[PDB]
């Protein structure tokens, strides 16, 4: 069976209620990133940026929000491949892993984890953040997690698959390069063609709900 | 590589 890399962005999760980066401006729930999404955002202003990812982690929480079908056939993808598949998300969610999904790294961290930062320990943590504890979440400036793992993934890879990502951010936006250089074939699944579109070898544009299940059914019948 | 970022500076 061919090894499988997914790599997932906001995309994935926007029909599952979880609303994603407004492409237009350089705002996020209507904050600039500088101001929530940065070391020094946090630095100048502790609290609002407690505050905003308290927020974020509470709406994750809510009945309302649940894994969509393309979550879903990432977990009978991973079912079918085994250790040959790995899952690399950029989402803070756990949609992933309420989907099926597991060992999924999450690159830029998770919202249902919070960080002693003289520690490096990442705790589980649910509930709001109050009175110096961090959200695990990966800000710009800083590195991201399980970038070993991953890039030994790119290199051992028949096919990469991307999913619901703009391309704007690195190095997530360079694995398709990564992975092309060491043979993969490349794909992308997206609402809209990314900054990156052109560097993949096939690829297919509409919901993540719908192009990603017809893809992972495609995948998995072509095994037998 | 390297850290998180964004492709406009
Ligand atoms: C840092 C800190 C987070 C707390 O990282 C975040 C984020 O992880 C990182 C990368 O952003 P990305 O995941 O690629 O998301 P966007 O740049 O906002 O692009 C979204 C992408 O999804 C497509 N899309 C929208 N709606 C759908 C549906 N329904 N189906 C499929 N695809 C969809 C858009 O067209 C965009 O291409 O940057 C942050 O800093």
């Amino acid at each position: 069976k061919p090894r499988v890399l997914v790599l997932t962005g906001a995309g994935i999760s926007a029909e599952s209620g979880i609303r994603t980066f407004r492409a237009a401006d350089g705002l996020w729930e209507e904050h600039r990133v500088e101001d929530v999404g940065t070391p020094e955002g946090f630095d100048r202003d502790p609290e609002l940026v407690q505050a905003f990812y308290n927020a974020r982690r509470r709406q994750l929480q809510q009945p309302e929000i649940q894994p969509n079908a393309a979550h879903l056939a990432l977990a009978k993808l991973q079912d079918a491949l085994g250790d040959r598949f790995l899952l690399v998300t950029q989402n803070c969610d756990n949609l992933h892993e309420r989907a099926g999904n597991t060992n999924v790294i999450h690159m830029h961290g998770e919202l249902l984890k919070v960080r002693c930062s003289q520690s490096g320990q990442a705790l589980d943590w649910t509930g709001d953040v109050t009175p110096p504890l961090r959200p695990h979440v990966v800000w710009f400036g800083e590195m991201p997690l399980g970038m070993d793992e991953i890039y030994m993934a790119l290199s051992m890879a028949d096919i990469f698959i991307a999913i619901g990502t703009s391309g704007h951010v690195y190095p997530a936006a360079g694995f398709v390069h990564e992975a092309k250089l060491h043979g993969a074939h490349t794909v992308e699944l997206n609402l809209e063609p990314s900054q990156v579109g052109n560097e993949f070898a096939e690829k297919y544009y509409g919901p993540a709900s719908q192009v990603v299940p017809e893809f992972v059914e495609k995948l998995l019948k072509g095994l037998k | 590589g390297g850290a998180k970022r964004h492709r406009k500076i």
